[PDB]
RNA sequence: GCUUGAGUCUCGUAGAGGGGGGUAGAAUUCCAGGUGUAGCGGUGAAAUGCGUAGAGAUCUGGAGGAAUACCGGUGGCGAAGGCGGCCCCCUGGACGAAGACUGACGCUCAGGUGCGAAAGCGUGGGGAGCAAACAGGAUUAGAUACCCUGGUAGUCCACGCCGUAAACGAUGUCGACUUGGAGGUUGUGCCCUUGAGGCGUGGCUUCCGGAGCUAACGCGUUAAGUCGACCGCCUGGGGAGUACGGCCGCAAGGUUAAAACUCAAAUGAAUUGACGGGGGCCCGCACAAGCGGUGGAGCAUGUGGUUUAAUUCGAUGCAACGCG
RNA sequence: AAUGCCCCGUUA
RNA sequence: CGGCACGUAGCGCAGCCUGGUAGCGCACCGUCAUGGGGUGUCGGGGGUCGGAGGUUCAAAUCCUCUCGUGCCGACCA
């Protein structure tokens, strides 16, 4: 396969699960990891601690193709927003961009109706 | 307890070594108040464990202690919604205190003919990392390891 | 919120950053608001409620400064 | 006859005021395609559900509907309901300045007329998201619910109907008088705007509070204070805003509106306690950290029950049961 | 960021 | 009028191909929970197969009859 030194890291923090995705700049993918299939399940799987191992993962995974510079856009909230870039620093590429790519809507479709817990 | 913290009160240690860690072995091995036989029965399985394997008493119980020894107990949290198995690191006497307790509990568990047998089998046993006490020891360690989601 | 780290920037200046910018922006806030839909009186209730809970902490606290409490 | 009330004219000011037509960005959904593989989603935890027929994620293009983040502010407008991207056309109202003008033309209003959130109804379109009804999966003793996954009317548009809401400031409209303070917004006169400034003068509006009023809470120049004009409404609670009748409406139902019977209370404000699966602080072997036990066996003792002529009487939550 | 629940006969 | 398929713990259902047991759910009993109930936790008792006959070493279990049961059909004039 083809090798690559600079990358995009997407990663989708969602209040239950996280996903992370390195893909090249034109949006092909080249590996992905979840803290639901890291081995947490329920109540861990939304803890940023399985995100990092997630992110960890998801980088031994791409390992193939010789990455160095990545920049991370990271969308959604929840715990899996700074302990995954933190392992992805960690696994070692160089961090170039910090983006957020939140989708904000600008008083679009409306919302579910509130929990009543 | 809720006011305050307490003073920690003096133990005495062992005539025959002078280990404060042996006193508070023996300590935690007595019943009833029988600290003549407790003594008895350690110094008996310790001069058996040391005339076993070589280095002397002092040394043969410190590395089992050491085998034995945990880092990491689990505790509850119940924080909010939602209650929490925490992983928390242990303090020197604390772990001290643990592999102790495992240790003269396996002892006790142990189905040989006289207790000092039964405690330096498992000293033995402590130190090759073999017995329930190290068994304990590592299911700890893993239960912490998967709980180590929470900090 | 895009940051760009400069030469020789560390990597946790560059997290300190990037959360900065993102708390300047709102965007976690905004996202808790538009999780849920709020009924436009519900909206309202709740800003008046702000209102006066700032006009509580503007006037009351000074008043009581004002006095002393031995 | 008069100009002080009322109204007209000139110049400007602000405004989500109303109607109609276009246009732009984000975002959701869907369709097609590219990378890529084992999970995605969701919950307190799960499952239904979506996925190896390649989901989710990511990238590109396209289709369509709805609403316009930041501006945004106890800010503004409107009689009320209510009104929020930008641009254009038509349009109503309010205010400020100096003068000119008509000269009581004014206020209120039973009937009557019109407007009137949302839901709902009829016809014809449209339909992304949300979502009554409905199905399934959970929770539960049960759960026709809260929770989760999907989802039809409806929410949207045009034309008509409905005419009700805690349609509330729970405070009818108009005019006059009555100490103040701190603001916000919008005009305008003067001083050098020497700056966002200093001196006033009008409209609207927010909070506090004085006299006074009020059952008290509280209102307090925007009065719930002192007065005047007109209208609407009330005469204990339930029965009952119900029945019959009348009018309206396609319908749902709307408006006017009793009686018999029954009770001796119902009710509002505040006060002292108690309680809260309300909040804050604090303590106790209360929990936690450890040791030793009870419940399993035999026996002693008491109790209940049963039996007996009697099996004396009493104690019989914690605070009775090796108790008198 | 919101897993257990429901009930106490009459008069005084 | 014939015929088909039933009879099992207190109740509703298993067990019938296998002739060589009698299950399940609820309920019932005792303890714990509770201030006292329900919910809930545990540990327990349970019927012995509708009734007769014979087949067989042995029958809920195979058949023969009989009871009570629900159902299916009485045609054409
Ligand atoms: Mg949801
Ligand atoms: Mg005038
Ligand atoms: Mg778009
Ligand atoms: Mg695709
Ligand atoms: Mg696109
Ligand atoms: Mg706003
Ligand atoms: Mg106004
Ligand atoms: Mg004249
Ligand atoms: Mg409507
Ligand atoms: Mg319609
Ligand atoms: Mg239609
Ligand atoms: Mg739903
Ligand atoms: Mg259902
Ligand atoms: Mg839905
Ligand atoms: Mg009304
Ligand atoms: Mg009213
Ligand atoms: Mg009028
Ligand atoms: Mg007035
Ligand atoms: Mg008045
Ligand atoms: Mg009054
Ligand atoms: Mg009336
Ligand atoms: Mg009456
Ligand atoms: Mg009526
Ligand atoms: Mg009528
Ligand atoms: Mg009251
Ligand atoms: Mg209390
Ligand atoms: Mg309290
Ligand atoms: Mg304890
Ligand atoms: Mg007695
Ligand atoms: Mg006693
Ligand atoms: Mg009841």
């Amino acid at each position: 396969r083809k090798q690559v030194s600079d990358g995009v890291a997407h990663i989708h923090a969602s209040f239950n699960n996280t996903i992370v995705t390195i893909t090249d700049r034109q949006g092909n993918a080249l590996g992905w990891a979840t803290a639901g299939g890291s081995g947490f399940r329920g109540s861990r799987k939304s803890t940023p601690f399985a995100a990092q191992v997630a992110a960890e993962r998801c980088a031994d995974a791409v390992k193939e193709y010789g990455i160095k510079n990545l920049e991370v856009m990271v969308k959604g909230p929840g715990p899996g927003r700074e302990s995954t870039i933190r392992a992805l620093n960690a696994a070692g590429f160089r961090i170039t961009n910090i983006t957020d790519v939140t989708p904000i809507p600008h008083n679009g479709c409306r919302p579910p109706k509130k929990r009543r817990v | 307890p809720r006011r305050r913290v307490i003073g920690q009160r003096k133990i005495l240690p062992d005539p025959k070594f002078g280990s404060e860690l042996l006193a508070k072995f023996v300590n935690i091995l007595m019943v009833d108040g029988k600290k003549s036989t407790a003594e008895s029965i350690v110094y008996s399985a310790l001069e058996t464990l040391a005339q076993r394997s070589g280095k002397s008493e002092l040394e043969a119980f410190e590395v089992a202690l050491e085998n034995v020894r945990p880092t990491v107990e689990v505790k509850s949290r119940r924080v909010g919604g939602s209650t929490y198995q925490v992983p928390v690191e242990v303090r020197p006497v604390r772990r001290n205190a643990l592999a102790m307790r495992w240790i003269v509990e396996a002892a006790r568990k142990r189905g040989d003919k006289s207790m000092a047998l039964r405690l330096a089998n498992e000293l033995s046993d402590a130190a090759e990392n073999k017995g329930t006490a190290v068994k304990k020891r590592e299911d700890v360690h893993r239960m912490a390891e998967a709980n180590k989601a929470f900090a | 919120p895009v940051i760009k780290v400069r030469e020789n920037e560390p990597f946790d200046v560059a997290l300190r950053r990037f959360k900065r910018s993102c708390e300047k922006a709102g965007v976690l806030a905004e996202v808790r608001r538009r999780e849920f839909y709020e009924k436009p009186t519900t909206e309202r209730k709740r800003a008046k409620a702000s209102a006066v809970k700032r006009h509580a902490k503007k006037l009351a606290r000074e008043n009581a400064r004002r006095t002393r409490l031995y």
